[PDB]
């Protein structure tokens, strides 16, 4: 055993990390969808026979990694989960192109008074107030940012890790009401724990699908998703053509058809798009 | 057949004092620090104060205390010893035979007592690089907090939300700089810009900043070390010239004992000084005496004035005014088989939509496009372009 | 300081086969009948009570096993064995190469149990000196003490189905019996029912129990009445089965009557011990890979 | 939702068709398009 | 810096372990002369010194325990104890490489269940270790189930009290000692006693006298009770301290039982399930030395007691009734 | 046992460095604990007693 | 390493008479009270808890000394006693004077029992001192526990009274002997039997009912050498349990309680402490084992 | 006013200090007091 003091003599901050050199994008950022079926394994229908019937239209460890064996393997990396947060049918599709929440009203608690919880919640909850985002409306979707509704019911659930892996919910950091709350405090007091402490249930590294990670040791990651409260838009488009209209020219391209749309891409990291061998970055 | 010929490693000792690591630090050897309950650093920051005739009420003398305190850290290793290692260590004088068996078993006990130390000399370098990244807040924090303009009235509700607006719009476009450098047309000046502009947003304010510790040839001044992996460096060095390439620090650790009249305070009292000499010069021999800069630095350097200096083996850099030293850590790394810090996974969220309908005014922008503008059809996927850009519904 | 090593040599050269055996367990556990260092093949398994030509025990090796010294093998050198001394809480390694495979786990006590299985799977046979080494079962406790509970009661209705036919189905015995699930996994055991004659001991005598205990337990509360009668003693008449009351005592005399209550107390206190006290270790570190646990010998 | 009479509490029914999500929630311009894609999907004669 | 690794040479050379005693014949009647620490009496002046007796201090018996290295969630293994506190190794199948379910007695006191007055003063400290005990009862969905048959007896191996804990954010390491006096860790030249809480450690010798023997051994034991709480299962743990052999503590035990044994066989005048018979259990976690005063400390109160030279040995749990 | 501040009047020393810069917004929100404000009237060197 | 040594003071000096007796048992096991090396003689006897005036209860005699240290004795000074010690867990030479004679070999086994066929012969008085010393006899645990049978079933069959053939005898493979009771409190060893009518009527509860359809197979016909307790007629009680259907998995919930409870009986038949002998002389009558404390 | 157990280097007196020990501290004549047995009757260790 060898014993060591480390002090620090500045005041201020004396050094300063920063991202430089994408090496390569671990995580495949495809299409496949969480089931619930296996995250909530309790819950099911009264009939056994129309219970094994929605089961067929749908569907542990290995010496401490983690692995699926439904999977024999992988060709695009480690395979991203998605959710799926319901919507009415008439929200503004120009919501979708700026950074922000899934739920429809802005969560950055940042911006409030410190130590105070209430003037916290009455940001998140109350309706009596239009977004700090926008003035006009009060919420996008009623259905996930509501107190009682089911953005808050689904994935408002504190993790309680069962022997099985569990796994990992990308929606679970912005509707956890308690998770939010830590940053409520002062701007230095966050800054100081920003790169100390590594923040509630994140994802594995190096395993088939995403696990919440439940054995953290050496892994180094850190998120800013949590800190500044949104969600960075990717490449949709609601018919092929118009993800050929967005690659024969950029400028010229029209966010909005009649019947469809677009969202270009608001992401810290530009890749390079390249669909047959015409380039867009 | 016979043998060709039989090769093995010699461990290559790499410690924490000569690489360029410890620019970054100040070392002192503290005997027992086993004894130690806790350290103490004490600021007291006098703050002035304009005075000005309009219809302000005017400030009286102000003063801040603050206080630092240590933080332990312990390091482990593990040796195995074998029976028959120890227990034929003992019995000799017996045929040839059974000294080359002795011998090869104190050959045995030495290489199992050098890597004890080589897991205890990359545990410096392992825990000293962890507590800077601890201490280390991103860029885009601590850019527009590190400029006084944004906070000269205070963090009321208005400026806090105009920063975190500038926490996102310095997260979307600068992120990534070393690998924005390829498809800018200006390029080398951006980084060069870029990494400048993280070198002006630390704070130099040191204790020990006149201390004169680190120096070039030529006598100029090292001000901090960059560190990167190696494939940033590769970079870095190539971009930017390596213009010395050595540099001058001391030898070894600064010494400190409580012999003397810090023992009697130690053994009779819960407490002890450092320095109680220097410290004792102050107060009874020679009171009332204001502090000043110019004669008051002896105490300051306790030890690190007049250590012997050596040439390190080093590779610094021009940046500005500024000579910075360029490390990369993977060869303390990878010869362990344990993964870097400085290699790193960052997590984003990526916010998505499909189905949706759009209002009864319909319109369009396109010029080219024949097909969909019909009103009675309906959208029901949405297409992501995945990592190796395969479209998906 | 002391010098502890257990040197067996013998009279003649081992064969080649035999020695490639004894190398697949060269981590083990040996029982060893006696102390010194230098010692004659004839106990250093269980050939010295347990042989073909002698009828197979239980009772009489588990008898065995408590009074014998254990014993860990480290080098096998033709033709001379070199065992280690195992010590009252002393620390040592053991590799788990014993048939059939049962999985350990550390912080579990393992018991030395008798070989209750095929012979093959138990003894390696040294042709040269004629005589049989027999390696021990060694199982973890909780199975222990359920991988004889089981098998002693697929003894009992294989005597029952021999008398009689109707009484036993032998689909219900099977698969109530030989499949023995612990921490989670399942064991199918051979049941060797090729022809299970160690357990036909404890098969006596848990029967004659059996007869002898609720005609016993009536003489023993009724003989107690008191005004100091201790006050759980009124519970446990609401525990007997009603059948057990109605005895009537004047059947048996007085000199039959000592005859089964020496006879009742001298099964209880023999077979009490024989399920309790073997020697018995503890285990504090495992890794599958290497199969090598380390363990600390508690005497008991 | 709505609020059910004794403290009082919030009880539940089920909109069992689709028309029954409201019109602010569901527009009719939507719901004849949704309506049209019924009508192409089946292949039937008017 | 050579300086640094002589010292290395200096104190592993230093502690080893004593070799065999091993002379050739040849060098004749020297062996006696290397029997030092069998001797035992040593001659003593008219004023002696540390000089003197420098020789009789040197030779010590051999002592060394056997730790255990336990690496556990940091849900169940509360951050902050009192170093000292008793250990047990829940163990049901093994899922994955090494995840390590500990249990302290404060951490078992919520996974029973039982009335608060039954311990009045770790309930309260048990519950703000914890959350309303649902936070440990999701890694054993079985609870229910293993107090029926009674088998939760079978699956706790007593291991001894802590070492040292190096406690992370998801994952605490947990270093407990086995067969003996642990070192500790922080604290040099020192020995780890084990702590425990007032309220469940059950005293068995007091007397008023109104004349019983002195010995070298007394022997803590552990106890674990099944009984029925509001017509549920749970359990209870307490600890006895006597060293009156054996075959009188399990006669000891059953007149502090007396009224917990009465009031659960009340029910099975209607329901007679076998597998309900089952009672209790009692293991053997150690020695205590003899006159060793158990000295009383407060924690935030909490009472807790603490033993020195505490050595464990492990035994099997028997089933009393 | 825990590093405790105290005002006692040391012989402070003299830096090179300022060290006044954020200071007042530092002290609101924070950026380091264990500190203490001394305003007009009380920014001195207290009495020594033992 | 460790010393053990125990010499004991005392304020008379003894006669010759009573030096010849303890001179002829010069190796021998007797309890002691107190842990150190100077001594009254009032702990060395086992006589403080078996004394003339007062009825001595076996049991509790026996319960006694699993408590107290043990102890070897070395000289027999006209003045001081001169003991050695037994401390787990330390081989030691024993050496048995033990009057009622039995035979020990290499790997034999011993506990440690109260004088319970002669009292007379093996306490002596000491008139000089007024206080008297009682031995222990060290017997192998076959008699060991052959004992202890024979005097929980008199305890029985003293109480049914309120003759002697069957009730004080304990048999052995070639000797008979008489057990040594005239006055016998048989409270302290009767809560003994007071926790068997407890272990005895659960163990009547849970009886397999294939094990006891095997003894009505056996019993009538298939004659063997150990079930010639029966007689050849089966008890009127065991035909009247067999009248349900046999199933194995009822029976396997049966034998597991039945295997735990066979633990506990551990804990009411119990002797002292134990002596494992791995060496013993034949003309020499010393011996050596290792002292364990259960 | 605390006592403390730090090894100070104690003077030597010439006046006895021991009459009516036992039954003073155990009666209370003076407060703040602590009675060492045995091992504990040392001047342990230095820890600053």
């Amino acid at each position: 055993t060898h014993e060591i003091a480390s002090l620090h003599t500045a005041l201020g901050y004396s050094s300063v990390i920063a991202p430089a050199h994408v090496a390569a994008i671990t995580t495949d950022m495809g299409v496949h969808c969480q089931d619930l079926f296996m995250i909530f394994p309790g819950d099911a229908y009264q009939d056994r026979q129309l219970h094994d019937y929605i089961k067929m239209k749908a569907g542990g460890y290995a010496a401490g990694v983690p692995r699926c064996e439904n999977l024999p393997g992988l060709s695009h990396g480690q395979l991203a989960t998605c959710e799926i947060i319901p919507t009415p049918v008439t929200s503004d599709v120009a919501y979708f192109q700026t950074p922000s929440n899934p739920r429809g009203r802005a969560a950055c608690v940042v911006s409030c008074d410190a130590y105070s919880n209430e003037s916290a919640e009455r940001l998140l909850y109350d309706h009596s107030i239009p977004d700090p985002a926008y003035e006009c409306r009060s919420t996008n979707n009623p259905w996930a940012s509501q107190r009682g509704s089911l953005g808050d019911v689904l994935y408002n659930i504190t993790f309680r890790q069962t022997a099985l892996p569990g796994m990992y919910s990308p929606c679970r950091q912005f509707f956890h009401k308690e998770d939010i709350m830590r940053y409520n405090r002062g701007l230095y007091t966050l800054v100081n724990e920003y790169s100390a402490r590594l923040a509630g249930a994140p994802a594995t590294s190096t395993t088939d699908l995403q696990y919440v990670v439940v054995n953290g040791t050496d892994v180094f990651l850190d998120q800013p998703c949590h800190m500044l409260q949104e969600a960075y838009p990717t490449l949709a488009a609601s018919h092929r053509v118009m993800l050929d209209e967005y690659m024969s020219n950029k400028q010229t391209h029209a966010p909005v058809h009649m019947g469809q749309y677009l969202i270009e891409e608001v992401a810290p990291m530009k890749r390079l798009l390249k669909l047959g061998n015409k380039v867009v970055y | 057949e016979a043998l060709l010929g039989v090769y093995t490693n010699v461990v290559e000792f790499v410690k924490f004092l000569e690489t360029a690591l410890a620019a970054a630090c100040v070392n002192t050897e503290f005997k027992d620090l086993r004894r130690m309950i806790d350290g103490k650093i004490q600021f007291k920051i006098s703050m002035p104060t304009i005075a000005h005739g309009d219809g302000r009420r005017p400030n009286k003398q102000r003063q801040y205390i603050v206080m630092k305190a240590c933080n332990k850290h312990h390091i482990g290793a593990e040796i195995e010893l074998a029976a028959a290692d120890i227990e034929l260590l003992f019995a000799e004088k017996e045929t040839p035979l059974d000294f080359t068996e002795y011998a090869g078993a104190i050959k045995t006990i030495t290489s199992a007592l050098q890597f004890g130390m080589d897991a205890l000399e990359r545990g410096l370098v392992d825990t000293v690089l962890a507590v800077k990244l601890r201490h280390a807040p991103p860029v885009f924090i601590l850019k527009t907090l590190g400029d006084p303009v944004y906070s000269e009235r205070g963090l009321k509700k208005a400026v806090k939300s105009d920063m975190v607006s500038m926490f996102k719009a310095h997260l979307i476009e600068h992120s990534f700089f070393l690998d924005k450098a390829e498809l800018m047309t200006r390029g080398k000046q951006y980084v060069l810009t870029m990494l400048s502009d993280m070198l002006a947003a630390v704070c130099e304010d040191t204790v020990f900043k006149g201390v004169s510790t680190y120096t070039t040839a030529s006598g100029q001044q090292v001000a901090g070390v960059l560190e990167t992996t190696d494939s940033v460096m590769r970079r870095l060095m190539n971009l930017l010239g390596q213009v010395e390439s050595a540099m001058s620090g001391p030898a070894a650790y600064a010494s400190y004992v409580v012999r003397g009249a810090n023992l009697v305070t130690a053994v009779s009292y819960g407490r002890a000084m450092r320095n109680f000499e220097q410290f004792m010069a102050r107060i009874v021999d020679h009171p009332n005496a204001l502090p000043s800069v110019e004669g008051d630095k002896a105490a300051l350097a306790d030890g690190h004035d007049e250590i012997q200096r050596t040439r390190i083996a080093a590779s610094l850099v021009k940046i500005g005014d500024k000579f910075v030293a360029i490390e990369s850590l993977q060869r303390m790394y990878n010869e362990t088989q344990f993964p870097c810090p400085l290699n790193r996974r960052i997590q984003y969220t990526y916010f998505f939509p499909v189905g949706l309908h759009l209002p009864v005014p319909r319109y369009s922008t396109s010029v080219s496009v024949r097909g969909v503008e019909s009103p009675a059809i309906q959208s029901t996927e949405t297409w992501v372009v995945n990592k190796n850009n395969v479209p998906l519904c | 300081a002391l010098d502890k090593s257990i040197v067996v040599n013998l009279t003649s050269r081992l064969f080649a086969d035999e020695l490639a055996a004894l190398q697949s367990k060269i981590g083990s556990v040996l029982p060893l009948g006696d102390c010194h260092r230098l010692q004659n093949i004839q106990a250093l398994g269980l050939g010295c009570v347990c042989s073909r030509e002698t009828s197979p025990d239980y009772i009489q090796i588990m008898q065995y096993l408590s009074k014998c010294t254990l014993a860990v093998l480290e080098e096998v050198r033709p033709d001379s064995l070199r065992l280690t001394r195992m010590d009252p809480s002393d620390n040592l390694q053991i590799k788990n190469v014993y048939a059939p495979f049962f999985q350990w786990d550390s912080n579990t006590q393992l018991a030395v149990l008798p070989p209750l299985f095929s012979r093959k799977d138990s003894t390696i046979v040294l042709e040269s000196n004629g005589f049989d080494i027999v390696f021990p079962m060694v199982v973890p406790q909780q199975l222990g003490h359920a991988i004889l509970q089981q098998l002693l009661v697929y003894h009992i209705y294989s005597k029952i189905s021999a008398g009689a036919p109707g009484d036993v189905n032998m689909a219900e015995l099977d698969l109530y019996t030989t499949n023995v699930s612990f921490m989670g996994r399942t064991y199918r055991l051979d049941v060797d029912n090729t022809d299970l004659r160690v357990l036909d001991d404890l098969s006596m005598y848990l029967c004659i129990l059996s007869a002898l205990v609720p005609r016993g337990c009536l003489r023993l509360l009724t003989a107690l009445v008191r005004h100091d009668r201790h006050p759980l003693t009124e519970v446990f008449e609401g525990v007997v089965p009603d059948e057990v009351t109605r005895i009537d005592l004047d059947q048996l005399s007085v000199p039959d009557d000592i005859t089964r209550m020496r006879v009742m107390f001298s099964y209880l206190q023999s077979l009490s011990s024989i399920f309790n006290l073997g020697p018995r270790l503890h285990v504090y570190a495992y890794s599958a890979e290497t199969l090598a646990a380390s363990c600390w010998y508690s005497p008991r | 939702f709505f609020v059910h009479p004794c403290r009082g509490s919030y009880r539940a029914t089920h909109r069992t068709m689709v028309g029954n999500i409201p019109q602010p929630l569901a527009p009719r311009e939507f719901q004849e398009s949704r309506g049209a894609q019924f009508d192409a999907v089946t292949n039937m004669t008017h | 810096q050579a300086e640094n690794a002589a010292r290395l040479g200096r104190q592993v050379l230093g502690l080893l372990p004593p070799p065999t005693h091993r002379v050739s014949l040849t060098r004749g009647p020297e062996f006696a002369r290397g029997v030092r620490d069998l001797l035992s009496k040593y001659a003593a002046s008219t004023r002696p010194t540390v000089g003197s007796l420098h020789e009789a201090l040197r030779q010590a018996p051999f002592r060394q325990p056997t730790y255990g290295d336990f690496l556990v969630y940091s849900q169940t293994f509360s951050p902050q104890e009192p170093l000292g506190t008793f250990l047990f190794s829940f163990k049901q199948e093994d899922n994955g490489s090494s995840m390590d379910m500990l249990l302290t007695p404060t951490s078992l006191f919520m996974l029973s269940g039982m009335e608060a007055a039954k311990a009045p003063q770790t309930h309260k400290v048990a519950g703000v270790w914890y959350g309303s005990g649902s936070g440990l009862a999701d890694f054993i969905p079985n609870l229910s189930e293993l107090m029926d048959t009674g088998e939760f007896h079978t699956l706790l191996t007593p291991v001894g009290p802590m070492v040292q804990s190096v406690h992370s954010t998801f994952v605490t390491k947990v270093t407990s000692a086995m067969k003996g006096v642990g070192l500790a860790r922080d604290e040099p030249r020192a020995h780890v006693g084990l702590t425990l809480p007032c309220d469940m450690l059950v005293d068995l010798d007091e007397s008023c006298p109104m004349r019983e023997p002195a010995g070298l051994n007394v022997t803590i034991y552990a106890s674990l009770v099944y009984l029925r709480v509001n017509q549920r299962p749970s359990m209870a743990l307490t600890f006895f301290q006597s060293g009156k052999g054996f075959a009188e503590v399990v006669a000891m035990i059953k007149d502090h039982f007396t009224d917990v044994i009465r009031t659960k066989y009340i029910q099975l005048r209607h329901e007679l399930y076998i597998n309900r018979l089952v009672f209790g259990a009692v293991c053997t976690l150690g020695t205590v030395p003899f006159d060793s005063h158990p000295v009383h400390q407060s924690l935030n109160s909490l009472p807790v007691l603490v033993f020195a030279n505490f050595e464990a040995a492990c035994g099997p749990w028997t089933v009393f009734l | 046992m825990e590093a405790t501040l105290e005002q006692r009047p040391f012989p402070y020393l003299a830096t090179e460095a300022n060290l006044l810069t954020q200071i007042k917004e530092s002290a609101a929100d924070g950026l380091f604990k264990s500190f203490q404000l001394l305003l007009g009237k009380d920014a001195r060197e207290g009495s020594v007693r033992f």
